[PDB]
């Protein structure tokens, strides 16, 4: 019974994409830097681990 | 989503925020 507004845009066009990456993704990339921070230090944004 | 045409001729195509049962105006449902 009540429009969510959202469907006005999408009727008339105007649309939104989904990011490329999700927030799983965006998590896993946190935590591979805060794991790597944790166990190295410094070192491994310049070398290896 | 095609490749280049130096390379192939074979394209994809992908209906932005339609679900597959209502796709008609291989098969993958993506988000
Ligand atoms: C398409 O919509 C129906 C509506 O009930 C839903 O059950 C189905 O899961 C949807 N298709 C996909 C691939 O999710």
């Amino acid at each position: 019974a009540a429009r969510d507004l959202i469907c006005a845009q999408k009727f008339n066009g105007l649309t939104v994409l989904p990011p490329l990456l999700t927030d799983e993704m965006i998590a896993q990339y946190t935590s591979a830097l805060l794991a790597g921070t944790i166990t190295s230090g410094w070192t491994f944004g310049a070398g290896a681990a | 989503i095609t490749p280049g045409t130096n390379t192939s001729n074979q394209v994809a195509v992908l209906y932005q925020g339609v679900n597959c049962t209502e796709v008609p105006v291989n098969v993958f449902q993506t988000r």
